[PDB]
């Protein structure tokens, strides 16, 4: 989340993210119940204040949520000891923030990000961006290895597929600002501006990029003003499920047709709907391409047709449990790297060993009865070191 | 002794299973270097793939093909 | 014929989408498949539609399957539908059109119906066709003529060669008519049998006799309907419509008794009138019409009593209006069909509650007694409460570890007396049946082997039944079952889902199956589909498990025996572990009891 | 006197027109 984002920083980014404009006011509205006002409170003291008062300003009950924005905000450094008088960069730039100092976008946004994931998949027709194919196989969720041949989707990008448009849309985001700081764009002005949105040569390229993203579009031959698309502040279900592992897609665009059938076998596909089959083949060829039950059930319920969101579950429990069951069976084998130990002369020693193995993490399992264990071999030097030791 | 490989867990049918393929010398190796425990053995790293897609090959057939 | 990237047929050049397509529910697909909505307003049209020219294959809750056929549109139009009186309302409700491939399959099938018929009088089988050319080009082949004994044209043929000669005809495109026109008919008298009014008739019965009475005369053909649901009171509906001698055929002494029972209690006919064509009872057989018999009494090959011969000629000799087959599944056996040509019927109408088997002979059903003419919806029957609501699970029971060793290691197949016998089986159903029995639910055991079956009822010491088991201990252990409180459980074998009248039960747990057979779970399925007496459909109040061993073959035969109840809508919950087992105390609790048992079934061979 | 099937099929749909 955008919490934690900001909670890993250092004061020195900090305070100048704080930026007059937007951000003392973004970082505002994240402060969930009770900073909010805590806030407004000392927002025209210039005099720090002792902590009891803090401590003893909520009432017995609900305690903990004092604790717990004290500690946000302490993690944020809004305020300091002093000894809790605000940051006076802050305290300035948030009273000049308090009385101081469509439709075809919607869709264009839309088109863009289904393009982007026809490219992301396997689609043999999609928009062509040596950019953004770079930015997706460095974000983590794709490798080419090879120029010449088209990139491939490794095993998070079928995970990263099946997730929601906002988390999807989220997540590429934030691994777009991680990547920023390893190619060099400053990460403070970057930032600035998606916090400016919800209300230079590095400027200009991020736009571009969000441009490609499809959050943001200038509409003026790429002029100066820009009219960002609802996805750039931050539907029903098409899906039906039958008893027998039959889905029915009132489908239309491709995207949705080529998410299910990563996961289903197709069988019939009609102008205004599809028909697929959930069978163990299709199931496990997803779980060894890297899914799991839990986006597959995610996926299906979040598209799930009103017809059957009368019903409770929405999901019929026996093709729920049937797809967590296919997953189960694949892991049923569960393999881990070790090294086995044999001939213990003593068990005083190896009692030892186990408890030095125990400290340090080493260890993965152990047997008493037998007098045996596994080590991992990162710790297999460590231990055959203290074993040299004697 | 120290013995190197990797250490696989599963249930006892499956555990019973890799003894027999053991035993019966399948894929022509004694590949369980020791019984861990009733639901844990060891085996060498290098036959882990291998054994594996046999343990797919037993599921296609405990599995109809719907 | 189009294949898109994926296993799907691509269709967005074969046919066009109707604008309202949101009013219009219904789709048709080149292959003949139609999936019809369940939650559109106009769903009951399209169902009684769709039911009449298709039939099903799939009806789960939300959208329907249903496949059309030659033989379905034959139906259809023996119930009067014309190939525009289909078609037209086809395209109408069809919410993207019919494509061309359809539209001349249906024409097709529809003009190359009624061009022949066949009429059996005084003994003899006169092709008849009021249409000469149809005759003229259809000599060609030579079968027709040596079949061949040595307007309105018609021809004797032999009675033997019926059968090849009509299945030759369906694949020649002239399908042959089977319509009794028992309404015009003087050569057999009326028979006197009236439907009592005490018998009542389920608007499902009714839709179903009404189908097969499309018109005047009555149509041969088959109507499925499950057991509980009074397959038994239609076809003596039938039977007294018919108004002509009938000779219904059970599968077995159970089966004759039942139906003796089932004429005498909603048929006004007198007892006298009846016969019991067994050799067990002979109650005259010659004496009066309405007769009673077995598909071995009368397909029978090796010798014969002179009496039976004298029965036998008489019924061959007579001709019949009416043939009802009870559990026609049975009929494309060699034996079991060589009775169809043995014996003379205008209509041979066929009932049953299964109707599925592995080797592809349930098609020839078609051309041997009709088309399918209904197919009763269990949903639907579930939802009316004409039938018991059933909470189908199959409960996985983990393998025990040498029974797995064993299993595996052997490559002969002792595996099926051994993973049909397994501790955690073995506890998991003790369980189960301890569960149900606090609970003062019926509970019918079921097994395949009769060396498991045994076993498991001497060591939880309960009356089980099988083959060589005496009659008498038969009746006195069901009457036990049914009335004595202490006992609520009884272990069939294979014998209980052959045929017999057993008292609803609450529960039906099947520790073992024969294999993968469709017809063996249903018919054991059907048992617990009793409707109660004041039950409800959401209760759940029945129950039925098929405990099944994992990792093991059992898996395969379960997976592909629940292809049938799946396809009807039933959702088989799979229960990995059963709560209360481990606090609950049970029998092979300890590693010595399983090595016993173990070396009881490896000393079995 | 007949009964109700043999008069023939009801023909649910019929009703519905458009």
């Amino acid at each position: 989340n955008l919490q934690e984002f900001l909670g890993g920083l250092s004061p020195g980014v900090l305070d100048r993210l704080y930026g007059h404009p937007a951000t003392c006011l973004a970082v505002f509205r994240e402060l969930p119940s009770l900073a909010k006002n805590w806030v407004m409170r000392m927002l025209f003291l210039e005099q720090p204040l002792p902590q009891a008062a803090v401590a003893l300003w909520v009432k017995k009950e609900f305690s903990k949520a004092q604790e717990e924005s004290t500690g946000l905000l302490s993690g944020l450094r809004i305020w300091h000891t002093q000894l809790l008088i605000l940051n006076p960069i802050f305290r300035q730039n948030l009273r000049i923030a308090l009385l101081g100092g469509v439709p075809s976008l919607d869709k264009y946004a839309e088109e863009r990000w289904e393009v982007v994931l026809h490219f992301m998949v396997g689609s043999p027709s999609a928009a062509v961006s040596q950019d953004l194919a770079q930015l997706l196989s460095q974000a983590g969720l794709m490798k080419s290895t090879e120029p010449g041949e088209p990139p491939c989707i490794t095993s998070a990008g079928f995970q990263f597929l099946l997730l929601d448009t906002p988390a999807q849309l989220w997540y590429f985001m934030l691994q777009y600002l991680q990547t920023a700081q390893s190619r060099g764009m400053d990460l403070v002005e970057i930032l600035s501006f998606l916090f400016q949105l919800s209300f230079s040569d590095s400027l200009l390229n991020f736009l571009q990029h969000l441009r490609e993203f499809g959050l943001v579009f200038q509409r003026k031959r790429k002029s100066r003003r820009y009219y960002p698309t609802r996805l750039a502040i931050n539907q029903p279900g098409f899906i039906v499920v039958e008893t027998n592992y039959r889905l029915y897609a009132y489908t239309e665009s491709e995207l949705q047709i080529a998410l299910i059938a990563l996961f289903s076998e197709m069988l019939y596909r009609f102008p205004n709907m599809v028909v697929a089959q959930v069978t163990r083949e299709s199931v496990q060829q997803a779980i060894a391409s890297g899914i799991t039950a839990q986006q597959i059930i995610h996926f299906l319920r979040t598209r799930a047709h009103p017809v059957m969101l009368k019903q409770t579950p929405v999901l019929p429990p026996t093709i729920t449990d049937q797809i967590r069951l296919w997953e189960l069976e694949r892991d049923r084998l569960r393999f881990t790297e070790g090294v086995l130990y044999n001939q213990f002369l003593s068990q005083v020693d190896f009692e030892l060993l186990l408890a030095h193995a125990r400290e340090l993490g080493v260890l993965v399992f152990e047997n008493s009865a037998k007098r045996l264990m596994v080590v991992t071999p990162a710790g297999h030097s460590d231990v055959k070191r203290f074993w040299k030791r004697q | 002794n120290v013995l190197k490989g990797v250490l696989i867990e599963c249930d006892p049918a499956m555990k019973q299973f890799l003894l027999y393929l053991d035993e019966s010398n399948a894929l022509g190796k004694k590949f369980i270097i020791q019984d861990i425990d009733d639901t844990h053995v060891f085996v060498i790293a290098e036959l882990v793939n291998v054994l594996q897609e046999r343990v797919g090959e037993l599921m296609d057939q405990n599995a109809f093909s719907l | 014929t189009k294949v898109d990237e994926y296993g799907a047929k691509d269709y967005r050049l074969q046919m066009p989408l109707k604008d309202d397509h949101t009013s219009r529910p219904l789709w048709v697909a080149p292959d003949g498949h139609i999936f019809l909505e369940a939650f559109s307003p106009v769903y009951k049209y399209a169902q009684d539609f769709l039911v009449a020219i298709a039939e099903p294959v799939c009806r789960p809750t939300h959208v329907h399957e249903y496949k059309l056929t030659a033989y379905s549109l034959y139906a259809a139009v023996s119930v009067g539908l014309q190939t525009s009186d289909i078609t037209e309302y086809l395209r109408k409700l069809s919410k993207t059109g019919v494509p061309d491939g359809i539209m001349q399959f249906i024409k097709l099938c529809t003009v190359s119906y009624g061009k022949v018929k066949l009429v059996l009088k005084h003994n003899r089988y006169f092709v008849e066709s009021c249409h000469p050319d149809v005759i003229q080009h259809l000599l060609q082949d030579p079968v027709i003529r040596e079949c061949r004994l040595r307007q309105t044209v018609s021809f004797e043929v032999k009675q033997e060669m019926i059968e090849e000669l009509q299945k030759r005809c369906i694949h020649l495109e002239y399908p042959l008519l089977a319509e009794y026109d028992f309404r015009n008919d003087s050569v057999n008298p009326d028979i006197n049998i009236d439907l009592k009014p005490t018998a009542v008739l389920r608007p499902y019965q009714e839709k179903s006799l009404r189908k097969m009475f499309g018109n005047g005369r009555a149509r041969s053909g088959v109507i499925v309907l499950p057991c509980g649901a009074g397959k038994s009171l239609v076809g003596v509906t039938a039977a007294c419509t018919v108004r002509k001698r009938c000779l219904v055929l059970g599968n077995s002494a159970v089966s004759v008794e039942q139906w003796k029972a089932q004429f005498k209690m909603w048929s006004t006919i007198d007892d006298s009138q009846i016969c019991r064509f067994t050799s067990d009872a002979k109650d005259k057989p010659i004496g009066c019409s309405v007769a009673i018999s077995t598909y071995s009494m009368l397909g029978h090959t090796t010798k014969r009593s002179w009496e039976a011969e004298r029965v036998m000629e008489w019924l061959k000799t007579q001709e019949w209006g009416l043939m009802i087959l009870d559990e026609v599944h049975t009929i494309p056996a060699k034996m079991f069909r060589r009775v169809l040509t043995i014996v003379q019927a205008h209509c041979k109408l066929g009932l049953t509650a299964t109707l599925v088997r592995e080797d592809d002979k349930i098609v020839d059903l078609n051309f041997l007694i009709g088309p399918k003419l209904y197919e009763a919806n269990w949903m639907e029957l579930q939802n009316n409460g004409y039938i018991a609501k059933v909470q189908c699970a199959e409960v996985w029971c983990p393998m025990s570890p040498e029974f797995y060793r064993e299993y595996v290691a052997i490559k002969t197949k002792k595996r099926i007396l051994l993973y049909t016998m397994n501790p955690n089986k073995f506890r998991a159903c003790q369980f189960l049946i301890k569960f149900h029995e606090r609970r003062n639910d019926k509970i019918i055991v079921f097994a395949d082997n009769v060396f498991a079956l045994k076993e498991y009822a001497i060591r939880l010491n309960k009356p089980y039944i099988y083959g060589p088991t005496s009659q008498g201990e038969r009746m006195q252990i069901l009457q036990n079952f049914k009335h004595n409180p202490k006992i609520n459980t009884i272990f069939i074998s294979k014998v209980g889902d052959t045929s017999f009248d057993l008292p609803e039960a609450n529960v039906l747990i099947q520790i073992s199956s024969h294999g993968g057979s469709r017809r063996q779970e249903a018919q054991r399925l059907g048992r617990v589909l009793r409707a109660k007496k004041g039950m409800v459909a959401e209760e759940y109040n029945a129950f039925f498990y098929s405990l099944v061993s994992q990792d093991t073959q059992e898996m395969a035969y379960s997976t592909k025996r629940q292809r049938f109840l799946v396809d009807q809508g039933y959702s088989f919950k799979v229960i990995t572990k059963l709560a209360g087992m481990e606090e609950e105390d049970l029998a092979f609790s300890t590693k010595e009891e399983q090595q016993q048992l173990l070396q009881k079934v490896l000393a079995a061979t | 006197r007949t009964k109700r099937w043999e008069g023939g099929y009801e023909r649910t749909w019929e009703i519905l027109k458009e």
